């Protein structure tokens, strides 16, 4: 991650030896230092009453490549998000070596294909980039035109709430054109 | 798909063409004048 | 084995993987369906019906048995501009017994090829032959002389790549094939020059490599040894080998025979090797020579090793190529076959190998009447390893030491591909070929890195796209 008219270089530099070059116009990245000239908005907001709460499934943190650590309480926490790299080598190199093959990804942006492509050099596969919101239903009536675009962006709808009543049964359809490529064994 | 067997059945056609080659079948072996060849068989085709 | 790893990259086999159809083109001009006008056919109304829905037109062009070289070729300039011609001139026809090369479809084709030649038209030619070459061995060859049409095709292909185009094989009787398949096939970008539609879809001629496990089954020479030409080099080393394998009887039979220089010394070298050896100068053409032979051959023994070799050549440019001229150049070839096979129903024979060569297997320039021969004898010995009697129709390459296979194109061809085996290990090519009843083995030595370099050049192909060490 680097600052304005860097980004250009990073990846100039990058082009020229034939690998993965992207660059973002995001204003805020995390993972690498930028906020080290705040400390007043990370560790002023916490004002957590003495009394026990319930929890919810496990999380990992990747913070420090493959911590064990489930998740960092500590009032650093944001920091070290936004500050210490993920050291997503060791990370993604754990994940592939175990079952956990499908990278969900939930931005249009992704900081993983670097590591998509390291995993495709070596063990595990299934690494997906699934989009975010492309619009909606308008209405009911307006419904279809943007909500095709919607469900077109890697967001499944409910489709029986679509039809649940308007007069439609069921037809029969050509099913999927399974691409055919020969893959035969010879003994 | 299952219309197109009925397009098969009501106009009475019949798939029995002949012998497989994408296999890699040897083919040249798999008859012999002699009924009772080891490695030969003895139907000239059959629907594949 | 290690030996016969040689053997295994020698021998090879022809077959029909499926291909695409060709991507169909809206053709323009006009596409002349050649045939006859003796009998009505419904072939050419199939043909028609996706062929002016193909965006072109469609014109009779009626050519008779050597109606001259040059007819056609003013008609086509009558008509005009032509993006193609379907040669429906080889539809239903019988086979003339009065010599298989002597067929009219042969002659008609190469007259059609040479007219398109002279009258600078440029258009590729599609010939159309029911069941002419064989799919496979499950279904049958109707008639091998339609298969001498399909050899001369793939010599045509190496010598005017425009004005050829190619074959295509339809089933025997349906014209439903030429309707569903015609009008993509004809205007193509596959590139395939070999066409066999068939009812499970379309299939193209490929080169395939021939395993060689070394099948434990033996075939030996027990019995007398019909060869013929055996004077003439080919079937020379052959009677030599058969020698040495232990042939019990010899029966080198040639026009020449023992008026031949070195008929004596490949005498005395057969006695030497083997035993009771027999040289005759008895004709091969002619069907009462050939039973009359067959007739003298002592009772003692019976005859079940017809090593036919005989092949007459003196040159195979298309320009002169006309279908009498293929008839009374390889009637050695053809006639011969055709008679031993025809007196050989009811004898119960353990080997037919007729000798071919790779005129007929792949395309070759000063073999285009030589070609067709090969091709006879392989849709022959499709024809009777098909029923119960043994075939294996051999196409050698260069023969070492060896007249006929010798010539200016084999040293053409030495230079821009294939070169001669060597005996010692051919014979072992055709005793393994002979261990597997291989129908139709294609023993050769070609250099693919080297040989490709002038046959995919001027007509790329997939004859070829098969072989694993072909891509380089």
């Amino acid at each position: 991650a680097g600052d304005s008219d860097e980004l250009d270089r990073l990846v100039a530099s990058c082009t020229t030896e034939c690998i993965r070059a992207k660059r973002l116009a995001v204003d805020y990245a995390s993972h690498s230092s930028h906020v080290e000239t705040i400390r007043d908005a990370l560790h002023a907001e916490l004002g957590e009453d003495f009394h026990p709460l319930p929890g919810f499934v496990p999380f990992f943190s990747t913070v420090t490549g493959r911590w064990t650590q489930p998740d960092e309480l500590d009032a650093g926490y944001w920091y070290r998000n936004l500050r210490r790299t993920v050291r997503f080598a060791d990370a993604v190199r754990a994940l592939a070596e175990q079952g956990y093959r499908t990278f969900l990804e939930v931005s249009a942006h992704p900081i993983l294909t670097a590591a998509i492509e390291e995993i495709g050099d070596g063990s595990g596969a299934d690494l997906s980039a699934i989009h975010s919101l492309r619009r909606g239903d308008g209405s009911l009536a307006d419904f279809g035109e943007a909500l095709s675009r919607a469900f077109a962006a890697g967001v499944a709808v409910d489709w029986e709430s679509v039809h649940l009543g308007t007069g439609a049964r069921r037809v029969p359809l050509p099913t999927y054109p399974f691409q055919r490529e020969r893959v035969w064994l010879e003994p | 798909t299952p219309e197109e067997f009925w397009e098969l059945l009501s106009e009475g056609r019949d798939a029995v063409a002949g012998l497989p080659t994408d296999r890699g079948w040897d083919l040249d072996s798999l008859f012999h004048p002699d009924p009772t060849r080891s490695g030969t068989a003895h139907q000239r085709g059959g629907g594949f | 084995s290690t030996e016969v790893d040689e053997v295994s990259a020698l021998r090879y086999r022809i077959e029909w993987r499926p291909t695409g159809a060709g991507e169909p083109a809206r053709l323009d001009g006009t596409w002349l369906v050649a045939k006859y006008a003796g009998t009505a056919d419904e072939t050419s109304t199939a043909a028609r019906e996706a062929l002016e829905s193909a965006g072109a037109r469609v014109r009779e062009l009626v050519v008779d048995a050597r109606c001259g070289r040059d007819e056609l070729a003013e008609r086509l300039r009558s008509v005009g501009e032509v993006a193609g011609v379907l040669s429906l001139l080889a539809v239903d026809e019988a086979e003339p017994e009065e010599a298989p090369l002597a067929l009219a479809s042969l002659a008609d084709t190469l007259s059609l090829v040479q007219a398109m030649v002279s009258a600078e038209l440029g258009c590729p030619l599609w010939t159309v032959t029911e069941s002419a070459v064989a799919t496979g061995p499950f279904e049958r060859v109707r008639n091998a002389a339609h298969g001498a049409l399909w050899g001369v095709g793939r010599v045509i292909a190496l010598e005017n790549p425009a004005v050829w185009g190619g074959l295509v094989d339809v089933p025997a009787g349906s014209v439903a094939e030429l309707a569903r398949h015609l009008a993509a096939v004809v205007s193509g970008g596959a590139g395939e020059d070999q066409l066999a539609l068939r009812a499970d879809g379309v299939y193209g001629r490929r080169w395939v490599r021939a395993a060689a496990p070394a099948t434990d089954d033996e075939w030996k020479p027990t019995g007398t040894v019909l060869v013929t030409g055996g004077t003439g080099g080919v079937g020379g080393q052959i009677a030599r080998w058969l020698a040495r394998r232990g042939a019990p009887h010899l029966l080198l039979v040639s026009r020449s025979g023992p008026d031949a220089d070195g008929a004596g010394e490949l005498v005395a070298e057969l006695e030497a090797l083997g035993a009771r050896t027999t040289v005759a100068a008895c004709d091969v053409t002619d069907r009462e020579s050939v039973r009359e032979l067959l007739g003298g051959i002592g009772d003692d023994v019976p005859l079940s090793a017809v090593f036919h070799a005989a092949a007459t050549l003196d040159d195979g440019t298309v320009d002169t190529l006309t279908g009498e001229r293929i008839e009374r150049a390889s009637r050695a070839k053809v006639l011969g076959a055709r008679n031993l096979h025809e007196l050989t129903r009811e004898l119960d024979l353990t080997a037919f190998v007729l000798f071919s060569s790779f005129a007929s297997a792949f395309g070759a320039p000063g073999l285009g009447g030589y070609a067709p021969g090969n091709a006879y004898l392989d849709g022959l010995a499709q024809q009777r390893r098909s029923d119960g009697l043994p075939a294996t129709a051999v196409a050698w390459g260069t023969w070492a030491g060896s007249g006929m296979a010798e010539g200016p194109v084999a040293d053409r061809f030495r230079r821009h591909g294939v070169i001669e085996m060597p005996p010692e290990t051919a014979c072992r090519a055709l005793q393994n070929a002979l261990d597997r009843a291989e129908v139709c083995p294609i023993v050769i030595d070609v250099r693919w890195d080297r040989f490709l370099l002038a046959y995919t050049a001027q007509r790329p192909t997939r004859l070829f796209d098969e072989i694993d060490d072909a891509r380089r």
